[PDB]
RNA sequence: AAACUCCAGUUGACACAAAAUAGACUACGAAAGUGGCUUUAACAUAUCUGAACACACAAUAGCUAAGACCCAAACUGGGAUUAGAUACCCCACUAUGCUUAGCCCUAAACCUCAACAGUUAAAUCAACAAAACUGCUCGCCAGAACACUACGAGCCACAGCUUAAAACUCAAA
């Protein structure tokens, strides 16, 4: 199958980790 | 390093034919898997990749051996047409 | 543990075993065998001390005795091998299996349940 | 094909019909187009071999049932 | 007697001789055929060095060292210095699958040496050091 | 199959490289292929069998392996 | 039957008294575990 | 249990070899072993060079010791052999004749479908 | 079956690779999905057969000494010819000897290949010389 | 001559690293995992099912402390490349991969097939995967996204893990 649902979760978790890093 | 030398992987030259001696040695090292082993060892193959390739190599051999068996079996009838015209 | 001079369970009832050379007695004793052979002697000791029929190996009593001997072996194993997670699982699973057996023996035959607890030194506990 | 010649002669001798050749698509289910609107189809089809040369059922077995033709078959 | 590709075993009584010398007494030409270079050393049976030649010592530089013709030239150079010291027959021991693996042996022959045997000693670890990671190309 | 019977074990390794032959070359079954392999590995590291080559003493023993090498 | 067989073997077992004699009796002898197999499944004992 | 000690001794003269065997068999007895037999396999060239006790060896005397001992004696004997300077390499294995070989009817074929499925 | 496809309806059909079949074939007909497989695998069998003949002395003493190695063997789909490739040697003098013996051996080898009744119908084998840069040695000659 | 040289080749000595061939085998273990040799101990259960939390485990990465360090190698530095290259390519080297004792408790932890028992006759069956189903039990699910998120609580975890919404928004996903 495609990984489009994983890709959404992939970006969500990346942005979250980066937010925690900044703050 | 601790073994005796000039026994392993050693081929004698006959009548100065060094090309045929080298080809025999290369055939020996190839059949024992040493050439492919040396080549795969230049860069580290990761365990998930090694298992995948070994699984692919084992399944391809089975399919090729099974496809050869089928062709041999179904080539018995390759003889000329016994009932030509019918 | 049974003395090392104890004969193996298989050679204890052969006729004339007491008149053979001492060397032959050493070779047929626990001293020259693996630990599993010592556990068969222990199980036989408990079976004759506790159960009514020492030859009934399929009764709930014999199973509790057999499993209790295994549990003691695991405890000794883990005393020397404290990071052996595989056997720690086997120990805890065996303790749980024995508790289930004791539960069903207490429910069906209390008089025998009392002899099993006294004989094996088990302090039955009700679950939380 | 070992028996094509034998079967064609048996049909001719008894006054019946034989089809031992490559069976074309729609000989039975599309007979009016291939032969004509007034073509009469067989009332009985006798199979001396029910399988084709690739070891599958002869197409005429299914097509005979479609056209409500009784079949005798070895 | 029929020809045996298996070398004579030391301590046994063989009839093979080369200029009156036994297999155990023939000098050895050690060829290291790397991917980017080729090194050839001729030594005596007692481990005495007799001649050394490599593509780098023959004026080849950078990618030119990793060519067959560069190894062939190194073999000729090693043969010349070895022939002056009394070498005719040599046992060839080649380690590595570089481009100068076979060509280095050709140069030894053109230089006046007779190859009586070929031995591969390419190092194969039996399980050893982890090689460098695969390349993305 | 004993690890001390090096003559037998040597019949299932490569003469030139000492590599243990697969069962497709030796014709052995799974059980004996394993015993031979374990016997070879035991004999090698205990000081009975060489690892990198077949002992030349055993080169003239019966050839029971379906492998053709020379010229 | 196993105890009887074992009782006879113990007569040949090495002991502290007969240790020296058996040690020397071994240095004079040779035990060969080597034998080869054929394609027909026949054992080919060594030439000794 | 029944064990087999595969003993490679330094190439020595007959007197020193007998003293090493006696000293090795006595160590087994001191640890409770019942020694059954002693077999000489002969002096031969080692399959490879072995370094032992700051020395290099190319030949050795191969001996076997069949004996019974308690399970705890193996660890103690392995340690004893490591310190004997006349022992090149000594390994203690479970005697092969104890393991009884199971009968085999033959080679039953394996279904090809299982091979690729598995 | 495997990811390698084996669903063909005419899987029981008798594979008939002969020169006569090609002429009696529908011009519209095109090779099926698993039709190349039999060709790819039949060509590999020819490679196996030829390789054994070269290394076995019984076939020919001259051939055995040459120690020829087959680089490639690919039959033609027409069923009229077969392409076999052997690796050249450095010495052009040695190259002539190998080609000469192989050229005369091929005729006998074809009959030897007919001994394998499964591949009894073997088109004349074309022992092409390649893989050794034959045109590079030819250039040096000039 | 001479001594020096990071260096390279042959030979010898040499580890707290990793385990060609066998292995075309498909075994063992609850899973994770497990493929050099030896030995010791040793692989629960004479119904079945039974937990995000109880009990005990759990690759890799990571943390704490003390060691090892051949080789590999985040980061970092240097050399190229490129419009840019804090990438891909080349070189060097560190955390780290190893051992010991404690933690941490996550994986596309996936046969993407819950455990147990039974059937091959029925309709064979949305499709694909891996032939189609029955009995029984536990776990779980109820449009998408917000969301492997917020808050609460628990945790040797403190830029962490587990459990896990709502509002606004859309007619799809
Ligand atoms: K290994
Ligand atoms: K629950
Ligand atoms: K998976
Ligand atoms: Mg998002
Ligand atoms: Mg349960
Ligand atoms: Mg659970
Ligand atoms: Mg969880
Ligand atoms: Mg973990
Ligand atoms: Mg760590
Ligand atoms: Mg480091
Ligand atoms: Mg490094
Ligand atoms: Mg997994
Ligand atoms: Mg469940
Ligand atoms: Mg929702
Ligand atoms: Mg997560
Ligand atoms: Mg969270
Ligand atoms: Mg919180």
């Amino acid at each position: 199958k495609n990984v489009l649902k994983i890709r959404r979760r992939k970006m969500n978790h990346h942005k979250y980790r980066k937010l925690v890093k900044k703050t | 390093a601790k073994h005796l030398k000039f026994i392993a992987r050693t081929v004698m030259v006959q009548e100065g034919n060094v090309e045929s001696a080298y080809r025999t040695l290369n055939r020996i090292l190839t059949m024992d898997g040493l050439i492919e082993d040396i080549k795969h060892r230049r860069y580290y193959e990761k365990p998930c990749r090694r298992r995948q390739r070994e699984s692919y190599e084992r399944c391809r051999r089975i399919y090729n051996m099974e496809m050869a068996r089928k062709i041999n079996f179904l080539m018995r009838k390759n003889r000329a047409d016994p009932w030509q015209g019918c | 543990d049974p003395p090392p001079s104890t004969l193996l369970k298989d050679y204890q009832n052969v006729p004339g075993i007491e008149k053979v050379d001492d060397v032959v007695k050493r070779l047929l004793s626990l001293e020259m065998a693996n630990k599993k052979e010592m556990l068969k002697i222990k199980q036989e000791q408990f079976m004759k001390k506790i159960v009514a029929n020492p030859e009934d190996t399929r009764s709930l009593e014999a199973r509790i005795i057999a499993l209790s001997v295994k549990i003691r072996s695991y405890e000794e194993h883990l005393e020397k091998h404290r990071k052996d997670k595989a056997h720690k699982r086997y120990l805890l699973m065996s303790i749980d299996q024995r508790k289930k057996m004791l539960k069903n023996l207490r429910n069906t035959n209390y008089d025998v349940f009392e002899k099993i607890c006294w004989g094996l030194g088990i302090e039955y506990t009700f679950p939380p | 094909r070992q028996f094509s010649y034998l079967i064609e002669n048996m049909a001719r001798d008894c006054g019946e019909y034989a089809h031992t050749r490559y069976f074309r698509g729609g000989m039975l289910t599309n007979a009016r187009l291939l032969f004509g609107p007034t073509v009469r189809l067989p009332d009985l089809i006798i199979f001396l071999h029910t399988l084709n040369n690739i070891f599958e059922p002869h197409v005429a077995v299914r097509d005979a049932a479609k056209m409500n033709i009784p079949t005798v078959g070895i | 007697t029929k020809f045996s590709i298996y070398p004579p075993i030391p301590g046994e009584e063989s009839s093979l001789r080369w200029a009156g010398k036994k297999f155990e007494e023939i000098p050895i030409a050690h060829i290291k055929a790397s991917h980017n270079n080729t090194q050839i050393q001729v030594v005596s049976a007692s481990n005495e060095p007799l001649a050394f030649a490599s593509c780098g010592t023959e004026g080849f530089r950078n990618a030119k060292k990793g060519t067959g013709i560069a190894a062939q030239t190194a073999g000729i150079a090693a043969a010349a210095r070895a022939k002056q010291k009394g070498v005719i027959h040599i046992r060839v021991v080649v380690k590595g699958l570089g481009p100068g693996r076979l060509s280095a042996m050709h140069g030894l022959i053109m230089g006046g040496l007779e190859v009586i045997s070929i031995t591969d000693n390419t190092p194969i670890p039996h399980x050893g050091c982890r090689p460098r990671k695969a390349r993305k190309l | 199959v004993d690890y001390k019977n090096v003559q037998l074990l040597s019949q299932f390794v490569s003469p030139f490289t000492g590599c243990i032959y697969g069962r497709h070359i030796t014709g052995l079954c799974g059980k004996k292929q394993k015993e031979i392999t374990k016997a070879i590995k035991r004999a090698q590291i205990m000081g009975f069998m060489p690892v990198t080559y077949k002992d030349p003493a055993y080169l003239k023993d019966p050839k029971v392996c379906n492998i053709r090498y020379r010229e | 039957r196993e105890v009887l067989q074992l009782q006879e073997e113990v007569k040949n077992f090495i002991t502290r008294e007969n240790l020296e004699a058996r040690v020397e009796a071994a240095l004079d002898s040779r035990k060969n575990y080597n034998w080869a197999i054929t394609r027909e499944g026949l054992v080919v004992r060594p030439q000794r | 249990p029944r064990y087999e000690l595969a003993l490679i001794l330094k190439a020595m003269q007959r007197p020193e070899t007998a003293a090493t065997l006696k000293r090795t068999i006595e160590a087994l007895m001191d640890r409770g072993a019942i020694v059954r037999d002693l077999e000489n396999l002969g002096e031969r060239a080692l399959p490879y060079r072995i370094s032992a006790h700051s020395q290099q060896h190319n030949r050795g005397g191969y001996f076997l010791v069949d004996f019974y001992a308690p399970t705890a004696a193996v660890e103690s004997m392995v340690e004893h052999l490591s310190r004997d300077i006349d022992v090149i390499r000594g390994n203690i294995v479970k005697h092969p004749l104890t393991q009884e070989l199971k009968e085999c009817e033959g080679i039953v074929p394996v279904p090809l479908a299982e091979k690729l499925y598995s | 079956k495997v990811w390698y496809e084996s669903p063909s309806l005419g899987s029981h059909s008798t594979y008939k690779p002969s020169k006569l079949e090609f002429l009696m074939r529908s011009t519209s007909k095109k090779t099926r999905k698993e039709d190349h497989a039999r060709l790819r695998a039949l060509n590999g069998l020819l490679y196996k057969a030829l390789t054994d003949l070269l290394c076995t002395p019984e076939v020919s003493q001259e051939l055995y000494d040459l120690n020829v190695e087959l680089s490639k063997v690919s039959l033609t789909p027409d069923f009229s010819a077969c392409r076999a490739y052997w690796k050249t040697t450095l010495s052009a003098e040695q190259n002539a000897h190998m080609e000469a013996v192989l050229q005369r051996s091929a005729a006998h080898m074809r009959h030897l290949l007919m001994s394998q009744q499964t591949l009894r119908n073997v088109p004349p084998i074309v022992f092409v010389q390649d893989k050794g840069n034959a045109a590079l040695a030819e250039l040096d000659q000039l």
